[PDB]
């Protein structure tokens, strides 16, 4: 019901090449620039007023690191995404009140960042694998909402 | 775009809700919160209990804003100008949620105005709600 | 999609009062009126020039009847929906080429129709149940796509 | 709505794409077909494997229309009107699909524009593709 055996390998291989801190910071930064309404959740983060400032904001970088770190961990359990993110799913619903649509926007921004950073190497079939993954993670994060 | 027939159908169907503005808006909101729980992430500061004064109040504010838009159907960007400002820069509700509320408003109207809710009016009201949502999200970025 | 027991009970109770043929042709009819692009598969159905003509068209009614007929039948298996709909899924992908979004438009039209039809009885909690059903059926119908 | 910076960003980015627009278009389609298989339903008559000439030819028409849209980023609705009719009244591609292809165009651009694809340009391209999408569906109903 999610992610073929072979697509798992493209995921694993590309991710071995990823500086998670770098990517996480870049992807959260872009979410907030490209879809500025997502800023509603980071009022305490400081200067978010322009693209520069968002990308250079240390709290955005910090958090992007945390978020994508959790994403990274989940890649080790591609066959049990719901169970893996159930704790964070309820946190995001009960404590943080984050519309799960945001996980889908971030997924698409991350896909763009992978593509921008890896270039030719982010091939159509590798993108396909990662689309399934981000969809799966978003779905898993949305799963305990009520 | 809304056609003149569209504008005729909307004015007719909505003038019909009339005084039930507040009742229908609140019902629509409740249908939404129940059918589409993710939408509650925007109202953690409301008592979302059936019959809550908070939801009843918001329902009326939604209906009244819709009454306004119908009243200025030719000139909706301007008539809703402050509301789109509010949603763009402060509330910041993700655009996907407007389709969910719009849907529940359609369902509410169908359940209350069986005589008025013809296929043609159903289509016009769907386009109308969509155009309101578009106006309300036009300033997001 | 994880309907509680009272939800399933609500679904069936309401459906027990449904004239499938009539609601079938009402819903597919309204789909073709409300989302005219859905007409693309039915150029062999005859007249679709007006709401009245579309609602009146007997081939529309016929197909409406056949489709809500299969939907109706699938309601007996709210347990595993994607199982019961697997084969119809394959068919709609490989032969019919129906964008699964079409199932989602039809699900919301069906809900509107149940609302218009049952009025007051279509309470918000009864609606919430039917939303889960129509989403479930659409997911099931899309699941075999490739 | 597309701001002056948006238009500047798009023209720059698309200007850098230059002669590869055609190639980038087929790539974007390829990306879409694999990432979102439901989109294949609109192309039952195509060989959709990698390298396909049908895919390459269509990709070039898509890109060309986008180039032309850029050249008229002031009057997009008319420049694209023919395509609107076509999509609205014959192709009848469900609106949800425009977001999938737009996303794949974005990804294709990101993968070919290491320097140009800044956050601000990314933001502008996404807005731009959404506007094109809006225009292409503006006649559906
Ligand atoms: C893959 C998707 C996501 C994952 C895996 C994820 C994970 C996490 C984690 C692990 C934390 C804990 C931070 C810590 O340990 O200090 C966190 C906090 C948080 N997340 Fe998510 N997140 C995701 C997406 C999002 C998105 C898209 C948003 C909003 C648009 C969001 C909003 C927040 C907020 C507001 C916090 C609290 C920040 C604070 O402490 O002030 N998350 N998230
Ligand atoms: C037809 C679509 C909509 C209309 C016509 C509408 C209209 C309004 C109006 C009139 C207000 C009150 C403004 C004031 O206090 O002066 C408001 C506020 C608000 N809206 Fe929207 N809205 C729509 C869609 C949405 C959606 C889809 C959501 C979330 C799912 C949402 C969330 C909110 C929230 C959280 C507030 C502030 C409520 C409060 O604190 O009282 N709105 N809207
Ligand atoms: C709950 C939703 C639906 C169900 C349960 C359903 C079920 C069915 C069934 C049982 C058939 C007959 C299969 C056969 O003849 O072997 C069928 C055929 C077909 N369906 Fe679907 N369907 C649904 C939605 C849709 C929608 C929304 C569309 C288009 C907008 C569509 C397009 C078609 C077409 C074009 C055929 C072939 C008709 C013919 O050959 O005469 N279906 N479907
Ligand atoms: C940026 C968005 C899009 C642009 C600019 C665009 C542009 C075009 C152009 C230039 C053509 C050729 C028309 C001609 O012959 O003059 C075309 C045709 C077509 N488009 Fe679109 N298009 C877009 C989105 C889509 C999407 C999302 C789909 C479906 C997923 C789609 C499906 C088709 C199909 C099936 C054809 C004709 C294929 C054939 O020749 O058999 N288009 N489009
Ligand atoms: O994301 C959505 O569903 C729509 C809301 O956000 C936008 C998304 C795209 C655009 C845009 N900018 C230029 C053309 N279209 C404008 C807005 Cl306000």
């Amino acid at each position: 019901v999610h992610l073929t055996p072979e697509e798992k390998s493209a995921v694993t291989a590309l991710w071995g090449k990823v500086n998670v801190d770098e990517v996480g910071g870049e992807a959260l930064g872009r979410l907030l620039v490209v879809y500025p309404w997502t800023q509603r959740f980071f009022e305490s983060f400081g200067d978010l007023s322009t693209p520069d400032a968002v990308m250079g904001n240390p709290k955005v970088k910090a958090h992007g690191k945390k978020v994508l770190g959790a994403f990274s961990d989940g890649l080790a359990h591609l066959d049990n995404l719901k169970g893996t993110f159930a704790t964070l799913s309820e946190l995001h619903c009960d404590k943080l009140h984050v519309d799960p649509e945001n996980f889908r926007l971030l997924g698409n921004v991350l896909v763009c960042v992978l593509a921008h950073h890896f270039g030719k190497e982010f091939t159509p079939p590798v993108q396909a694998a990662y689309q399934k993954v981000v969809a799966g993670v978003a779905n898993a994060l949305a799963h305990k909402y009520h | 775009v809304l056609s003149p027939a569209d504008k005729t159908n909307v004015k007719a169907a909505w003038g019909k809700v009339g005084a039930h503005a507040g009742e229908y808006g609140a019902e629509a909101l409740e249908r939404m919160f129940l059918s589409f729980p993710t939408t509650k992430t925007y109202f953690p500061h409301f008592d979302l209990s059936h019959g809550s004064a908070q939801v009843k109040g918001h329902g009326k504010k939604v209906a009244d804003a819709l009454t306004n838009a119908v009243a200025h159907v030719d000139d909706m960007p301007n008539a809703l100008s402050a509301l789109s400002d509010l949603h763009a820069h402060k509330l910041r509700v993700d655009p996907v949620n407007f389709k969910l509320l719009s849907h529940c408003l359609l369902v509410t109207l169908a359940a209350h105005l069986p005589a008025e809710f013809t296929p043609a009016v159903h289509a016009s009201l769907d386009k109308f709600l969509a155009s309101v949502s578009t106006v309300l999200t036009s300033k997001y970025r």
